[PDB]
């Protein structure tokens, strides 16, 4: 539980860092997306409007917002490093979990002789992919509209965040109410903290719960659908598809998984 | 030998209320 | 226990068989 | 016949009063044995610095020689009928009770009269008795429980006669001559401050005329004018730390100022002191005893034995707990025990209050079986409360107290009150005094 | 959980701790109004509305 | 009837392939570790050997051969009585607390 | 004499962290990403510094 | 308001007395203990004595502890060499619940493996705590060196059996020495009807007499250990006679003739012949006292001594010599009368307390099966004559003797001298 | 059950580093300059960040 909560905090901090950093090049997409995302905080009741004046450093996103975003983008990754150290401490207290879910205390191997070179191979593969992206398709995921001076006199054809932001932004799009949209957006990540409570199956892992495996893959496909919808404009039929997938996300996480776990336990004499 | 153990006199540091050795300390504990 | 006195030693000389005894919320005792 | 019906039966404690002031109290019953004793108000509380320890010396020499009885002839007579004569001198009272059969009552009263009245106090016996007290002083110094309580008394009531040890410092016992003892006997063994108690096959009328025919010579005179006066003592929240690492275990006793002998708040307090309870390693309950602190201690084998005491003198008393544990448990219990107090101070429920009520009722009823406990109860109650409180009244007071009463009483006694901790042994993990005092209050309440 | 907190002694604890927690809530509300200088509340209180 | 569905699920679960009985797969919460401690010596030794062999197998990613799989009718709920006793004791303590 | 690996404080922490820390044998590749994240953190931070040197 | 000494057909004998006391105590006395232990199950009785709170058939350990504590009563399992006494007590309005808990503990234990394994360490803790006082070791070695078997067994688990007593041994001990014919239920402050109902309701399940023990035969050993205590504890004792006999009362009178126990606190024990006899000579802290242990099959009478290491030779000798004088017709009639008065007082004084009366009735029910009034016991004590006392002294002097010693034994004389 | 101060991982480090750390009883004011340095870090870091948001 402790490692999971610290991981959720790390994930929050990483999203904030990336959102903030994408402003720094000050392209058309950077400034316009920043305006939209920060203006989303206006939906907060009472204080909310003042908050967007506070974050902007004025009436709208301007140079003060850019420099404060730069400073916060500098400081935050070191907070991420400290939180990662704490996350590792919490995990190291109890030890990692094997895919089976059964305690592996009887069969434990030293970390240095084995799980250093394996991580070396993993990091090398990650570098293979990353330099493939950098050296052959540099501006692949990034929108070309960033390579344009940020002109506040011209709204871009479509204002969209990064591919790793389009799913929660599509969730925001799905809900009609502005405040409810922000609530759904924050809940779409905060729901990870509820996961320790929603577990009801007697087996910790999923290797022996095929129905839960199908539900998990349905959830993964739903997230892919959210990302694709967030990429697309809010038109027919993208509106209905995005809405339905947004409902199915929470419905799977909160309802289908626990009920499936109850049926799972009942199917195994226990 | 333990009977020979005695607490030294703290009257140099004691507050005015607890200075006397006859009156109790509960009534002055509130004010202190 | 130190028993370096005749008067303090009085009664320590047992004269009846040992009888063990332990309670549930009472400390164990012997005689 | 339910508890209430059996409680009323409770043969009474008819109390009379001789013209000399000796209040003769008895408790008739059916057993053929009896306990007759004289409870005098004489202890370390009345002793001064110069003669501290005279009471212990007089208790030692009481059975030795009594003029009319030449000496060991007293022992011969006492052992002739199988009577067991015993004396216990606490910090306040001092009693000489004969544990004998009912038929030997006329002789037993005479023997007690001989001891309390006509004592030879021979100088040679004083010299012989001087060594014994010094030896007993070394034995008490070896007594690792007695010395921590003496330390608590010294550090709490510092600068007051209460802090004086019952036996006395091992300097007065090497200087106390016949003159000091005779003054102590004259000024403290007075008829008004005496209770002639006897429980068992004792007829109250018989005890009355035996006292009249034997204890008449006692007078309430006080020489010219010198009248000893009870001097109220002050509770001084302090700390004494006698760290001796060679000792195997560590004794720590923590107490705060509590009630007096005559104060209703005594009844709820014991109930609270029953909730915390007591534990020893050889209990058997282990991880299941309802007392939270006891269960916690048994789960981790924290202590070897913790108990809660309710030492209560006339105007003030000591309320707290004495626990014996290894070196690296003193901190933990100091966190836990205090916390328990805090919980009892903060949020107490009727369930554990009822449990404490039942425990206190059981303690009172079971403590009062046999002739000697009843005789001791009569002798102490007449001197302290001015009367023997019947068990029915105790039942009424215990029925009155509930969770709100316990909470308010503990708050008035425990909450944010400076303690009087006193340690012995390898006391190093024992938290600093400011840590203990800070533990006395809870930042949530 | 749900049932294990649904007991008589648990509601006894709740009743015991209602005053302290409730007026801790007042402590927090007063501290928030103080820190933010909330003119909606601070206007009504006397001798402080003069600061506005 | 339902037992066919139960057998199909047991086949599709996976821990029968790894030579694991049912109780080897249960998450180890406080009740479960206390019950495991409460196990007799022989059952505990067989359990730990089975778990270690399964972890080896999934490390190598080799399912245990077909013939000596844990059959449905040969699956024994060894942990179940101890776990039931542990749960009953915990429930009794909680009722006393309430 | 004692091991500098498990007696020196910094080295003791490193040893208990990722030298002699017991680990499950059947850990799949899905856990490697953890370390990858740390790598993808450092490889980020360093690069960011250089970017901050011309921004 | 009297003792109704009913006995059931199965063998259980119920005694009760309605004293109308505020508190009530119910005790089950079982004729089981160390003497019925064998060479294999040594220390099982100690575990059973420590086994008073484990899960029973109809009451879990947590339930038993919580119920007994909330009711406020206690549960003590005081044990002897040949009798184990379970006893509960509390206010008279709720003795039903504690009596049922006791009944489950006695006649329905489960002895779960995990709980017994956890309890194993309590054996070592209790043995150490009890052995802190030197008298326990000396008495245990006395019993080891006095009898070949039976009574030779210790009340405490031997070091090699600590952690080895299995629940199977406990179950064998239970349904081999807890049968109805060898137990007695005695109640103080309880009515006979309810006691009879609970007796015929639960304890009737274990019928029969059970596995009989074995007779104890004198071995005349001299078990000696050099513990290193400054005070040497010694005990020289000969087989006196079985309890419940004329020689038993004669030896009991002889015990007080010799002197046993200081009546006056911090006294000199003038009447005690042993104390005065040894007082001449040695001039260092010393105690000598007659020692009597009247077990059912056989009894032990002798001298117990706590003396200085250097003087241990004298105190053992002189005290023994005193008995010789009593053996060779040197007992005054006045001394016999004083000893009889002391014995009568002691008997009427042990039964004075409610627990004393409880264990007295339990012992009478278990051993003799016929409770006699205290006046009858006093009459039997008065029936003893001087010739019987002088043995009794002859039997102690002539018979072979077992000796036990502890401390610095560099000067303790051996049994051969 | 147990004190969080000496059982929680981070709280254990804080407890044995700053709360229950056995320090010498007679350290003078000169030692206090240690803590000031750390404070003079934080007090100056927080300010230093706020200039970075307008510089
Ligand atoms: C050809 C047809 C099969 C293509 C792969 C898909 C498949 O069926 O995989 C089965 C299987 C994965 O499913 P599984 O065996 O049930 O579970 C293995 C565990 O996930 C543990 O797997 P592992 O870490 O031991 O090795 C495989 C893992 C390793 O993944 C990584 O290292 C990370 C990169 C992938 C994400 O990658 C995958 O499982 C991804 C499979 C699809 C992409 C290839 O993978 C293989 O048999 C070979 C994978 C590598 C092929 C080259
Ligand atoms: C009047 C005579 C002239 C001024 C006193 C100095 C002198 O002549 O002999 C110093 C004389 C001899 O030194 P010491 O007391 O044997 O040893 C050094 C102290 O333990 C070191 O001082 P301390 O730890 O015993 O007590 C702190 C002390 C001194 O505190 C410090 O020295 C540290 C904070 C200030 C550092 C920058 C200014 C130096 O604070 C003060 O004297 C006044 C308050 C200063 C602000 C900090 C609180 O000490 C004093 O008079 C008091 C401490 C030094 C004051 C400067
Ligand atoms: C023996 O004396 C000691 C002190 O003071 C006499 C101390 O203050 C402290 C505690 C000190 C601090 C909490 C702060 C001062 C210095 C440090 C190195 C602590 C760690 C660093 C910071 C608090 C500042 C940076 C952290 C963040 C931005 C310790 C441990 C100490 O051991
Ligand atoms: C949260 C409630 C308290 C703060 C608040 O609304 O106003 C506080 C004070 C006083 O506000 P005020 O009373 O002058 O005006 C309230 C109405 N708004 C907030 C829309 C201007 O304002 C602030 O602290 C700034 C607003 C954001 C606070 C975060
Ligand atoms: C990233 C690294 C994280 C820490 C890894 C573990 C610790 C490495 C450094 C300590 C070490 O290995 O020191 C070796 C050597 C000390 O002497 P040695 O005899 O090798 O070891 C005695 C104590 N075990 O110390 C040396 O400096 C080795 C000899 C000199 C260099 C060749
Ligand atoms: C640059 C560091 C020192 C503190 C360590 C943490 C201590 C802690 O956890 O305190 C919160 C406390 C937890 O419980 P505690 O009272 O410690 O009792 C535990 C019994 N096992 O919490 C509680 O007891 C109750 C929960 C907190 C209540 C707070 C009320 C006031 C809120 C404002
Ligand atoms: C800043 C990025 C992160 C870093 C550097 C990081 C670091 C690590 C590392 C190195 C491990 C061990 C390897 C592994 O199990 O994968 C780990 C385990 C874990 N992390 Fe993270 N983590 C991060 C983000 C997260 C997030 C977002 C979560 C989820 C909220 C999370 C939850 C966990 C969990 C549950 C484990 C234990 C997995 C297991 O034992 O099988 N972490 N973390
Ligand atoms: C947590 C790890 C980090 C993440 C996820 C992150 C994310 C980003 C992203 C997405 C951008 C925009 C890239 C683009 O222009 O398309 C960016 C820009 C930038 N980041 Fe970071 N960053 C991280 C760490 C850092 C650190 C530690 C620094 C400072 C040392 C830094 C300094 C910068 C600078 C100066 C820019 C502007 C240059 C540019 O946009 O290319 N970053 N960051
Ligand atoms: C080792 C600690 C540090 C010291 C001793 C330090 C010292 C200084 C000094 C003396 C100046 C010049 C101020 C002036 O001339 O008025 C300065 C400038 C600056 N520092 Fe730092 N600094 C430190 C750390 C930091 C940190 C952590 C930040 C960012 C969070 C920062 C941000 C700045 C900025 C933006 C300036 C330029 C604005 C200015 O001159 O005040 N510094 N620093």
């Amino acid at each position: 539980l402790e490692t999971w909560n610290i991981g959720v905090v790390l994930l929050f901090t990483v999203m904030a860092t990336a959102f903030m950093g994408y402003v720094l090049p000050w392209g058309q997409m950077s400034f316009w997306g920043a305006t939209v995302i920060t203006n989303l905080l206006s939906a907060i009741p009472y204080i909310g409007t003042d908050l967007v004046e506070w974050i902007w450093g004025g009436f709208s996103v301007d140079k003060a917002t850019l420099t404060r975003f730069f400073a916060f983008h500098f400081i935050l990754p070191f907070i991420i490093t400290a939180l990662a150290a704490v996350h590792l401490l919490f995990l190291h207290e109890t030890g990692s979990n094997n895919p089976t879910g059964i305690s592996s205390d009887m069969d434990k191997i030293p970390f240095h002789p084995y799980y250093t070179i394996k991580d070396i191979l993993g990091a090398l593969f990650m570098m293979l992919i990353l330099l493939i992206l950098v050296l052959f398709s540099p501006d692949l995921l990034g929108d070309p509209d960033n390579y344009t001076p940020a002109n506040p006199l011209n709204t871009p054809p479509h204002i969209k965040p990064e591919w790793y932001f389009l799913f929660a932004y599509a969730i925001l799009r799905s809900i009609p109410n502005k405040l409810g949209g922000v609530l759904a957006l924050v809940a779409s990540i905060l729901i990870l903290i509820l996961m320790p409570m929603l577990h009801t199956s007697k087996q910790r892992s999923m290797m022996f719960r095929p129905l839960s495996q199908c539900l998990f893959w349905m959830l993964v496909a739903d997230l892919i659908t959210l990302t694709w919808i967030g990429g697309q404009p809010v038109e027919h039929p993208f509106i209905i598809i995005g809405q339905l997938a947004s409902i199915l996300y929470f419905l799977i996480i909160l309802v289908l998984m626990p009920i499936t776990s109850i049926i799972e336990n009942n199917l195994l004499k226990w | 030998s333990h009977t020979d153990i005695r607490v030294p006199d703290f009257s140099d540091y004691r507050r005015a209320e607890v200075l006397d050795s006859t009156k109790s300390s509960k009534e002055s504990s509130d004010a202190r | 226990r130190s028993f370096l006195c005749r008067e303090s030693l009085s009664g320590q000389a047992a004269g009846r068989p040992l009888v063990a005894s332990v309670g549930l919320n009472v400390p164990a005792s012997v005689r | 016949a339910t508890y209430a019906q059996a409680l009323q039966s409770v043969p009474e404690t008819q109390v009379s009063q001789l013209d000399n002031g000796l209040r003769v109290a008895s408790e008739q019953s059916s057993q053929p044995t009896c306990t007759v004793g004289v409870w005098i108000d004489a202890g370390s509380r009345y002793e001064n610095e110069k003669n501290n320890g005279a009471g212990y010396f007089v208790e030692h020499l009481a059975f030795k020689g009594t003029k009319n009885r030449p000496g060991s002839a007293l022992e011969k007579e006492v052992e002739s009928m199988g009577a067991h004569l015993n004396a216990y001198s606490t910090r306040e009272h001092t009693a000489y009770y004969i544990k004998a059969l009912s038929k030997d009552l006329p002789k037993a009263v005479e023997l007690l009269a001989d001891i309390v009245q006509n004592c030879s106090l021979e100088d040679s016996q004083i010299e012989k008795e001087r060594d014994v007290i010094l030896q007993e002083l070394q034995e008490n110094d070896s007594s690792m429980r007695d010395v921590v309580f003496d330390y608590l008394h010294a550090t709490a009531f510092q600068g007051t006669p209460l802090a004086q040890s019952v036996e006395g410092p091992s300097e007065n016992v090497r200087k106390l001559s016949r003159a000091d003892l005779t003054e102590y006997v004259s000024q403290h063994y007075k008829a008004p401050r005496m209770v002639l108690a006897a429980a068992g096959g004792v007829e109250h009328r018989q005890l009355l005329d035996l006292a009249q025919k034997h204890f008449s010579s006692l007078s309430g005179t006080y020489v010219e004018d010198a009248v000893p006066a009870f001097t109220p003592c002050r509770f001084t929240g302090s700390e004494i730390r006698h760290r001796d690492d060679a000792l195997p275990l560590a004794h720590v006793a923590i107490a705060v100022e509590g009630p007096g002998w005559a104060n209703p708040d005594n009844v709820p307090l014991q109930v609270a002191n029953a909730i915390i309870g007591h534990y020893d390693s050889t209990y058997g309950g282990g991880t299941h005893m309802s007392s939270t602190l006891a269960s916690v201690a048994a789960t981790r084998k924290l202590c070897q034995s913790f108990q809660t005491f309710n030492i209560c003198y006339a105007e003030t008393g000591l309320l707290g707990a004495h626990f014996v544990c290894d070196n690296m448990s003193i901190d933990d219990m100091m966190f836990f025990l205090q916390g328990q107090w805090m919980r009892l101070c903060t949020s107490a429920t009727e369930s554990e209050v009822v449990r404490g009520k039942n425990i206190l009722r059981n303690a009172l009823v079971s403590h009062l079986d046999g002739t000697t406990p009843v005789c001791e109860d009569i002798g102490r109650s007449l001197l302290t409360y001015g009367r023997r409180i019947p068990l029915a009244e105790w039942e009424s007071r215990i029925a009155e107290v509930d969770a709100s009463v316990v909470r308010e009483v503990c708050s008035k006694y425990f909450y944010d009150q400076c303690p009087a901790v006193a340690g012995l042994g390898p006391i190093e993990q024992l938290p600093d005094y400011n840590r203990i005092r800070s533990g006395m209050f809870w930042l949530r309440f | 959980m749900l049932s294990r907190f649904l007991g008589p002694r648990y509601r006894e604890l709740a009743r015991n701790w209602i005053p302290t927690a409730s007026m801790w809530g007042a402590v927090g509300a007063v501290g928030l109004v103080w820190a933010t200088d909330w003119r909606l509340i601070l206007d009504w209180v006397p001798y402080i509305n003069g600061k506005f | 009837w339902l037992e066919g569905i139960r057998k199909w699920y047991y086949n599709a679960a996976g821990f029968n392939k790894l030579g694991l009985m049912r109780d080897d797969t249960i998450y180890e919460d406080d009740d479960v570790k206390e019950a495991i401690r409460r196990l007799p010596e022989n059952l505990y030794n067989d359990r730990v050997f089975r778990i270690k062999r399964a972890l080896d197998l999934t490390m190598r990613q080799q399912i245990l051969p077909k013939e000596q799989w844990t059959k449905y009718e040969e699956d024994k709920f060894y942990l179940e009585p101890y776990l039931k006793e542990v749960i009953r004791e915990r429930k009794e303590r909680e009722e006393w607390a309430k | 004499m004692t091991n500098i690996r498990k007696s020196h404080p910094l080295m003791k922490i490193i040893n208990n962290a990722f030298i002699d820390l017991p680990a499950p044998s059947n850990i799949s590749s899905w856990w490697n990403f953890g370390s990858l994240l740390g790598i993808c953190l450092i490889l980020q931070i360093l690069t960011g510094l250089f970017l901050a040197m011309h921004y | 308001q009297d003792l109704e000494f009913t006995r059931l057909p199965n063998g259980l004998v119920i005694a009760s007395l309605e004293n109308y006391a505020p508190a009530s105590r119910i005790g089950l006395f079982i004729k089981a203990g160390s003497r019925y232990e064998d060479s294999n199950n040594l220390g099982t009785s100690h575990l059973l004595r420590l086994a008073s709170s484990l899960t029973t058939k109809g009451a879990s350990s947590f339930k038993i502890t919580r119920g007994i504590e909330a009711v406020g009563g206690k549960l003590s399992v005081t044990s002897t060499r040949e009798s184990m006494a379970y006893t509960v007590e509390c206010l008279r309005d709720d003795i039903e619940i504690l009596m049922e808990f006791l009944l489950n503990v006695t006649a329905a234990p489960e002895f779960r493996r995990w709980e017994v394994a956890a309890l194993q360490s309590q054996l070592r803790i209790d043995k150490a705590v009890a052995f802190q006082n030197p008298q326990a070791q000396v008495l245990e070695n006395l019993h080891a060196a006095a009898y070949r078997n039976a009574l030779a067994n210790s009340l405490y688990c031997p070091d090699y059996r600590i952690g080895k007593v299995t629940p199977d041994q406990l179950h064998y001990y239970v349904q081999n020495h807890f049968t109805s014919a060898r137990m007695a239920l005695i109640g103080l402050g309880v009515s006979h009807p309810v006691l009879k109902q609970v007796a015929e309701r639960f304890l009737n399940m274990r019928g029969g007499l059970g596995l009989s023990g074995a007779k104890a035969k004198y071995r005349g050993g001299e078990i000696r250990d050099q513990n290193g205590d400054s005070l040497v504890h010694a005990a020289l004792v000969a087989e006196s006679a079985a309890t419940g006999s004329a020689e038993a009362n004669a030896f009991s009178v002889l015990q007080h003739v010799l002197g046993a126990g200081p009546h006056v606190k911090r006294g000199s024990n003038a009447t005690s012949s042993l104390y005065q006899a040894v007082a001449k000579g040695v001039h260092q802290p010393f105690d000598v006292s007659a020692f009597n242990a009247s077990y059912s099959d056989s009894g032990l009478f002798g001298i117990y001594t706590i003396s200085q290491a250097a003087s241990a030779g004298d105190v053992i000798k002189s005290a023994y010599d005193q008995v010789k004088t009593i053996a060779q017709g040197n007992l005054s009639n006045t001394d016999v009368q004083a000893a009889k008065n002391k014995l009568k007082a002691g008997y009427l004084m042990s039964v004075e307390s409610s627990e004393g009366f409880l264990d007295e009735v339990g012992s009478q029910a278990l051993v003799a099966g016929s409770y006699v009034q205290p006046s009858t016991v006093l009459q039997q004590i008065d029936s003893v004559a001087d010739a019987d006392v002088i043995n009794a002294a002859k039997k102690f002097v002539s018979g072979r003797k077992s000796m036990a010693a502890s401390g610095n034994l560099g000067h303790t004389p051996f049994v051969d001298e």
